[PDB]
């Protein structure tokens, strides 16, 4: 692939395509919901954790 | 019990007022208990 001097040749992290990505698109409703969203509560499905869709890397050094 | 029948509309001022009257007449652990199926009703119905 031919490049040209200042194209992008690696994304990092929380970066696709040269865009800053910080989270997800995901199927939402506003509704209320048997007092599970009450005021700021968020009521989510399973499948955001089995389908690691929030799933992030934390390294933590020891010294 | 002897509740009067309302039939027009529970808002926030209608409910206060009647947990009012029904802490002076049942006293509080009885209203504490009506509280939370009051407190249940308003959920499932929303």
């Amino acid at each position: 692939k031919c490049i040209k001097k200042g194209q992008i040749l690696a994304d990092g992290a929380a970066t696709v395509g040269g865009e800053l990505a910080l989270g997800k698109n995901v199927l939402v409703a506003y509704m209320p919901w048997e007092g599970y969203n009450f005021e700021d509560a968020v009521l989510i499905s399973e499948c955001l954790v089995y389908g690691d869709i929030y799933t992030s890397f934390h390294i933590r050094k020891y010294e | 019990a002897n509740l009067v029948f309302h039939n027009k509309v529970i808002d926030g001022t209608a409910i206060k007022r009647l947990i009012s009257r029904l802490i002076d007449h049942f006293g509080m652990a009885y209203t504490s208990h009506i509280l939370d199926q009051v407190k249940t009703l308003g959920f499932q119905q929303a």
